């Protein structure tokens, strides 16, 4: 700790050897991801958190951009403030973000990883559907929507 | 012709008034 | 400046090797560190001897 | 009980009165009337277990207003007037007919003479689907296409409250079809390389000699159309972000409305028509297919004027009219407009309300070539192999789409992906009217390869970075290139100075005879192409081969064939 | 009109459409072995020659006769 | 005036009444383009300076 | 203007085009190469005003 100055330190952990797996090893293609909008054509075998009749699948994990287009413009894109998935899963799920290595490639920010945990039981829900409504033009007033 | 001309306004105008009307129509 | 006593490593084996490539350190701070968005800055000198 | 209606969130307690305020009637409705303070249901969450006290039931109606599929009338209205509007188009197709000239010898004479600008420009435009970079929103439109079949509704996946982007989005339900079968970068992306094809194929063997005899005569024309065409496609659209087609697109329109002119017939109008719809419905920047629609009205209302005489004037513009609404077929497939204005304004109420070394091209491929193309078509009244009228509308494409794409349209700026196509064929009208041929002064020849070096060394100033992935192991991502030393901007500014000052020493001393200039300038626009081509090429080459036992964009798009995952398969 | 004027006026149509001035625009000079047309393009002068005389050149008629002597010898047969 | 908003006279922004003014003299000239006018005076009284 | 039309009647093409090479040349190597802010008007004050 070469530094006089006050905003300089470190913190050291013992060192480890990790049991490395590859993401399509452990993440396969059954737990739904919530895939952000800046990385689908890199991943494209894990099925993202796909929605049906208004209500979507619980997302395991949250794959996601370099750290710096992840906070400037991912995450601006995304949140419950304008529509967005971090709406529903930052009110539910719990993010915590793991240790990922791009192979043979050290030192290169590929991304992120980010398993989400849940904070209740979380059964799926039954949703008891009707389907018989014909409109012609009629849309039941607006949507909620920031003030 | 006299043959081909009437049949390509009834289609023109029948294909005009009904792409129009297509977005005001029922849906389940 | 401390040095921290002597970790023992795992066998040799190559297909231990295989599927271990990291010997990794859970550090914090700033640190002097070979990324590829900016060259080799300098933060503080961590290192494994 | 508890309510939230639209005009509710009056939590009454029923049959109790208040002990402090006012009586108000002893009923306890108290609440706010009020839409904007509705509560996010993420589902309900209790602590107390077991059986169910008789009357608690929460039961509350999901918002379901775009998964929706067309009741029989709205599907019977829609085959109705799809083969409605096909019987009109072959009935004006029938009726247009009396002027005779049947379809003889089909594929016409000036196809099937394979070139060697038609191996490069179809070998690197596959070597470049192969390794090339991908799109910015590649992801975004990949996932929501994913999700799209199952939903049921094409919904702007990430963004807006679930809201379908089903005002403009069909071309998406093509690749939600597309993606039944397995999702690989390397086939997913096969509409950039087919209409990436048949853009080519349209554009060296119908537009060029549609400009004319001199463009089709000249070698170095198809080569600059071909180099051009390449160096704006492989930034751009070689993703899944649909500017490939917008491209494609308004380059059959501008064929369509020029075969119609050439033939004197009806019914390639009547198809470009219905095909600039379907530009304008690909994206609302596919604007440049109406662009090229009014920028080619002219002839085509002359047209209308010339068989106005013999048959009924509504029996022409019935058809027109009718290729002009069945976008609105296929468009509102399974929405109502209600929904769509929804769709609407809620993009509008939170949306956007209104820099890399081969990124910043659209200065190089339509800015320096269109300009000085229309500064030589207004000098000079008639040139000699060069056809004034298709090669002004092709201006007249180019320019129009600025006016009301580039300022007013809300769509980040630095496009090159729509100009890809007919933006192509501007470079090759403007290498033959800079070719020393036309351009008889040496001085103005002298200044405009010295504005060529000057716009080469405004491209290299920026650093060779990629949007995502496409960026791992490039030449100069992190920095500027500097070959030897000193950057290579610095090298093209001195050649552009250089150039600058033997053009000024040519309009002091008033030569225009030196032949040094005629050797040097000799198809100044397909050398810069190539050069921009080729460093791409080499960028992304270099990058396949640094990191090649990791993830490249290659490597994948390779290894996809192996059943393998992107990046997947090698992120520990 | 004979061969004069209406060989000038073809040729500011063929000046219309395929672009070469007309000054090389001559009959003893043609369309494939000296200028450039195709078998597209000439149906463009092919339907101006319809326009300023009334001639309905057959689709046959334009192809079978070659070299732009047809096109005089042809407007001269009314 | 308008230091911190956008001008506006009379509810909408006096950018609209120049844009729809525009659009206006847009759709004049190209109506003039497709009948091949040239001589209406109401143009050349309109365009004066 | 200038271009289309090789010579108008009331306008000397020799001070005319050297008015616009005035503030075309201007920009070639003020507006892109020099480093001062963009967004320049008042030195076309003068002779932008002829």
């Amino acid at each position: 700790d070469l530094s006089l100055s006050q905003g300089d330190w470190i913190a050291v952990t013992p060192p480890r050897v990790p049991e490395l797996q590859s993401v399509q090893e452990y993440v396969g293609s059954d737990q739904p991801v919530l895939m952000d909008w800046a990385v689908g054509l890199a991943f494209p075998c894990q099925q993202p958190m796909l929605h049906a009749n208004g209500v979507t699948e619980v997302p395991k994990f949250r794959i996601s951009p370099d750290y710096y287009a992840k906070l400037q413009s991912t995450d601006t894109w995304q949140d419950g403030i304008n529509g967005g998935l971090l709406g529903i899963t930052d009110l539910l799920l719990r993010a915590s973000v793991m240790s990922t290595y791009l192979s043979q490639d050290w030192g290169q920010d590929w991304g992120s990883l980010r398993k989400f945990d849940t904070v209740v039981e979380a059964t799926p829900a039954e949703l008891d559907f009707g389907s018989q409504t014909h409109s012609g033009l009629y849309s039941p007033g607006p949507l909620r929507i920031r003030p | 012709v006299r043959i081909a001309r009437w049949v390509a306004t009834i289609a023109g105008l029948l294909g005009f008034v009904l792409s129009v009307s297509i977005p005001l129509l029922p849906v389940t | 400046r401390l040095s921290s006593a002597w970790y023992e490593l795992p066998a040799r084996d190559e297909t231990e090797r295989a599927a271990h490539p990291l010997v990794v350190i859970t550090a914090a701070g700033t640190i002097t560190g070979e990324s590829v968005a900016n060259g080799l800055t300098t933060g503080q000198t961590v290192d494994l001897e | 009980e508890i309510t939230s209606n639209l005009d509710g969130t009056y939590a009454d307690f029923v049959g109790l009165t208040q002990i402090s305020g006012e009586d108000a009637g002893k009923l306890q409705r108290t609440g706010y009337p009020d839409p904007n303070l509705r509560p996010a249901i993420v589902g309900v969450f209790t602590d107390l277990t077991g059986p169910a006290p008789q009357g608690l039931s929460v039961s509350a109606e999901i918002d379901t207003r775009f998964t929706t599929h067309p009741t029989a009338l709205k599907l019977a209205a829609m085959l109705l007037a799809i083969v409605s509007t096909v019987i009109a188009l072959l009935a004006l197709w029938r009726l247009d007919r009396l002027d005779g000239r049947r379809m003889h010898r089909l594929i016409p004479t000036r196809w099937r003479t394979v070139t060697a600008v038609d191996g490069v420009v179809v070998g690197g435009m596959a070597i470049w689907y192969v390794i090339g970079a991908n799109s910015s929103d590649d992801g975004y439109i990949l996932q929501m296409a994913r999700t799209a079949e199952h939903a049921g509704y094409m919904a702007n996946y990430f963004r807006w409250f679930g809201s379908p982007e089903d005002p403009f989005g069909w071309y998406y339900n093509v690749l939600a079809l597309m993606t039944k079968v397995s999702d690989a970068s390397i086939w997913i992306r096969l509409p950039d390389l087919i209409c990436a094809l048949i853009c080519w194929l349209l554009l060296s063997r119908e537009v060029l000699p549609r400009l004319g005899p001199a463009v089709a005569g000249s070698r170095a024309a198809m080569w600059a159309a071909g180099l051009v065409l390449l160096g704006a496609w492989m930034p751009f659209n070689n993703g899944l972000r649909p500017e490939g087609q917008i491209a494609t697109g308004a380059l059959i329109t501008y064929v369509l409305i020029e075969r119609a002119v050439t033939s004197g017939r009806l019914t390639p109008a009547a198809l470009a028509i219905t095909t600039a719809a379907f530009t304008l419905g690909i994206q609302p920047t596919g604007l440049i297919a109406v662009a090229a629609l009014l920028a080619g009205g002219r002839p085509i209302l002359r047209i209308v004027m010339r068989r106005r005489r013999l048959v009924g004037t509504w029996p022409l513009i019935a058809p027109l009219l009718a290729a002009g609404t069945v976008i609105l077929a296929v468009v509102f497939a399974d929405q109502t407009i209600a929904t769509v204005l929804e769709a609407t304004r809620i993009r509008t109420a939170i949306g956007p309300s209104q820099g890399a070394i081969s990124r910043r091209v659209a200065f190089v491929f339509t800015a320096m070539c269109l300009f000085p193309s229309l500064f030589m078509m207004l000098r000079r009244k008639h040139i000699a192999g060069v056809a004034r009228g298709p090669a002004w509308r092709l201006m007249g494409i180019i320019f129009a789409t600025m006016f009301f794409l580039m300022f007013t349209p809300t769509k980040w700026i630095h496009h090159f992906g729509l100009f890809a196509a007919v933006g192509g064929a501007m470079a090759a009208l403007a290498t033959v009217l800079v070719s020393p041929t036309v351009l008889r002064s040496a001085r103005n020849r002298m200044a405009f390869l010295s504005l060529v070096l000057f716009v080469l060394a405004f491209c290299f100033a920026s650093t060779n970075g990629w949007w995502y992935v496409s960026n791992f192991g490039a030449p100069f991502n992190n920095s500027v290139p500097k070959v030897g030393g000193v950057q290579i901007s610095a090298i093209f500014f001195a050649l552009s100075a250089i150039a600058a000052l033997w053009a000024f020493w040519l309009h002091l001393t008033r030569r225009t005879e030196s032949r040094v200039v005629d050797r040097l300038t000799a198809a100044p626009i397909p050398v810069a192409a190539g050069f921009m081509v080729v460093v791409m090429m080499a960028s992304m080459a270099i990058g396949v081969v640094r990191q090649y036992p990791t993830y490249s964009n290659g490597w994948a798009n390779i290894r996809a064939f192996a059943g393998g995952c992107g990046l997947a398969d090698d992120v520990l | 009109a004979t061969q004069e004027e209406i060989i000038a006026g073809l040729a500011e149509i063929i000046e219309e459409v395929t672009g070469i001035e007309p000054s090389e625009v001559t009959p003893e000079k043609s369309f494939v072995d000296d200028l450039d047309i195709d078998s597209l393009s000439m149906v463009e002068i092919a339907v101006q020659t319809e326009d300023k005389y009334g001639v309905k050149i057959p689709d046959e008629d334009l192809a079978g006769l070659r070299t732009v002597g047809d096109v005089v010898a042809y407007i001269q047969k009314l």
